[PDB]
């Protein structure tokens, strides 16, 4: 156990948070660069956090060119370190450095296209990632990019309920979530993505809410305040409110006004109110906007 | 009717040879037996209800439990400890907030430590390998249950309570998969409370004709049959309250029509 972590080379401190810290190190036998996430144990000492629990054992299940590899998992007694691959950035910085240019349409659609088989694989494992954002998604100089922090990710073999804390932040998340629904699905995942797309697209967040009534109207004033025929059941859910306003539909070539008709279509189908109409990242695959897909290499501004 | 739902009906079949116990290990421990295994059980089903825990959560901790003794020499007086770690691991994995390890030592009458447990719950995942997505006879009857003409909550939660049982007896039910008990489980009740038979639908899903699920259905009639007998009792008195629609409590065919 502590013969392993010497024989990594701390090389500097690349993220920090709640959850502890990562580092990029190297492996002082081998050469390879690393990305290890520190855990600490002492801090409520109630044992390995459940967030722990379900990035390890799910993520050692999941492997996929564009799902982060977990290369070892080290347990002392009183620090946990999961060792990762290393990607040089995160999609949030990555905008936010493309901002005076863009991302090029061609590399949005790349981004968006691996994004969705790395979740088709997830799905097609009963596994729900539920916390897609920017800051999640990892980037290389080669060109690919991949879902990370599976924290909050859990197995649905059997259905997954809904928890108040344990939830996607605010402007990622499905209007199910926040209309009070019962069960998450995978529809969930595709909402988040949908909305990752129209930020790449537009260099502004698309639902970006002050609160949870807030998200709700932002998404309303967008997409038209959803009625019985839209999606059946929505005056049922419990935080429904007759009250709400009724707001019609924005022309979606005003909201997104960069992207063809094939990239309306698409994220039309992502951004689908009825959670059982929503397309599946294995159908959106299929989708003719990806007809042409190649895979271009970013400035990395680094 | 999901979009990946036959993907993750073969994917939770593959894994569910993989993560198979020892079929015979009980035998080869020292120490403990096929009762003292029930006994634990039976406890965890009442732990379970004291927290009011998910199904899932008793039927994870029980597999953790039985693979964790396929590999390690446990002793009688440390037995309630595998198994008290196997139900704290479990709660993380599925419960949304899981009860604090300091449940744990309190239900255990302090025959344990706080410290005991928790290092326990280190040896647990360093012999399970921190593989935790373990597939359970839950799993696979969630998925049957999609295949109902129509629906009937009686017939649901007869299933659940029959699949639940199989939990505390390793001999016979060590020896059959999931997937299998399931298939049983679900034949029996159906056939209980509406006279019905495993259905073609199902039999396209799963490959298993009611003549293959045979042998864990005569296994699993006769614990159906002597269920009130057994000296292991907390699981049918879950099962008859309302929550349940008190299906503890009708009585089985005499026998199956096979
Ligand atoms: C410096 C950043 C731009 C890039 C960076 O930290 N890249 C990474 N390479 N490998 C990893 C990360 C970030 N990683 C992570 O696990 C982090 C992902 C984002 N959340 C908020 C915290 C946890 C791993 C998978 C260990």
């Amino acid at each position: 156990p502590l013969v392993d972590m010497e024989n990594f080379q701390k090389v500097e401190k690349i993220g920090e948070g709640t959850y502890g810290v990562v580092y990029k190190a190297r492996n002082k036998l081998t050469g390879e660069v690393v990305a290890l996430k520190k855990i600490r144990l002492d801090t409520e000492t109630e044992g390995v956090p459940s967030t722990a629990i379900r990035e390890i054992s799910l993520l050692k299940e999941l492997n996929h060119p564009n799902i982060v590899k977990l290369l070892d998992v080290i347990h002392t007694e009183n620090k946990l370190y999961l060792v990762f691959e290393f990607l040089h950035q995160d999609l949030k910085k990555f905008m936010d450095a493309s901002a005076l240019t863009g991302i090029p349409l061609p590399l949005i659609k790349s981004y968006l296209f691996q994004l969705l088989q790395g979740l088709a694989f997830c799905h097609s494992h009963r596994v729900l990632h539920r916390d897609l954002k920017p800051q999640n998604l990892l980037i290389n100089t080669e060109g690919a990019i991949k879902l990370a922090d599976f924290g909050l990710a859990r197995a649905f073999g059997v259905p997954v309920r809904t928890y108040t804390h344990e939830v996607v932040t605010l402007w990622y998340r499905a209007p199910e979530i926040l209309l009070g629904c019962k069960y998450y699905s995978t529809a969930v995942d595709i909402w988040s993505l949908g909305c990752i797309f129209a930020e790449m697209v537009t260099r502004r967040a698309l639902f970006p809410g002050d609160s949870e009534i807030d998200q709700l109207f932002r998404i309303f004033r967008t997409l038209g305040t959803p009625d019985e025929v839209v999606w059946p059941g929505v005056t049922s859910m419990p935080d429904y409110k007759p009250s709400f306003p009724k707001w019609a539909r924005q022309d979606f070539s005003k909201v997104v006004p960069p992207l063809d008709e094939d990239g309306r279509s698409l994220l039309s189908q992502m951004l689908h109110y009825d959670p059982n109409k929503r397309i599946s990242a294995k159908a959106a695959l299929a989708h003719p906007f990806f007809q042409d897909v190649t895979k271009p290499v970013p400035h990395l501004r680094l | 009717v999901p979009d990946y739902h036959e993907d993750i009906h073969t994917y939770l079949r593959e894994m569910e040879v993989k993560c198979k116990p020892k079929v015979g290990y009980m035998k080869k421990q020292p120490d403990i037996t096929n009762s003292m295994r029930a006994i634990l059980v039976d406890w965890l089903v009442e732990v379970g209800e004291e927290y009011k825990l998910q199904n899932e959560t008793l039927h994870l901790a029980v597999n953790y439990i039985d693979r964790f003794l396929s590999s390690m020499s446990v002793l009688r007086g440390k037995l309630q400890l595998v198994g008290t770690a196997a139900m704290l691991l479990a709660s993380k994995f599925e419960e949304i907030y899981p009860p604090e390890v300091a449940e744990f030592v309190y239900i255990t009458d302090d025959t344990y430590t706080k410290k005991q447990v928790l290092r326990m719950e280190h040896l647990v995942l360093k012999v399970l390998t921190f593989d935790l997505a373990a597939p359970t006879v839950n799993q696979f009857l969630t998925q049957y249950f999609l295949h109902q003409q129509p629906a009937n909550c009686k017939v649901e939660s007869l299933a659940m309570f029959l699949g639940e049982l199989s939990l505390i007896d390793a001999d016979p039910y060590l020896k059959y998969l999931p997937s299998v008990i399931a298939g049983a489980a679900f034949h029996l009740a159906l056939y209980t409370v509406t006279g019905q038979s495993w259905p073609e639908s199902l039999i396209r899903k799963t490959g298993y004709t009611l003549e293959s699920l045979k042998p864990c259905l005569m296994d699993l009639h006769q614990t159906y049959l002597k269920a009130p007998q057994h000296a292991q009792q907390s699981i049918r008195e879950k099962y008859k309250n309302s929550k349940y629609h008190g299906v503890s409590l009708l009585n089985p065919p005499e026998t199956l029509n096979l």
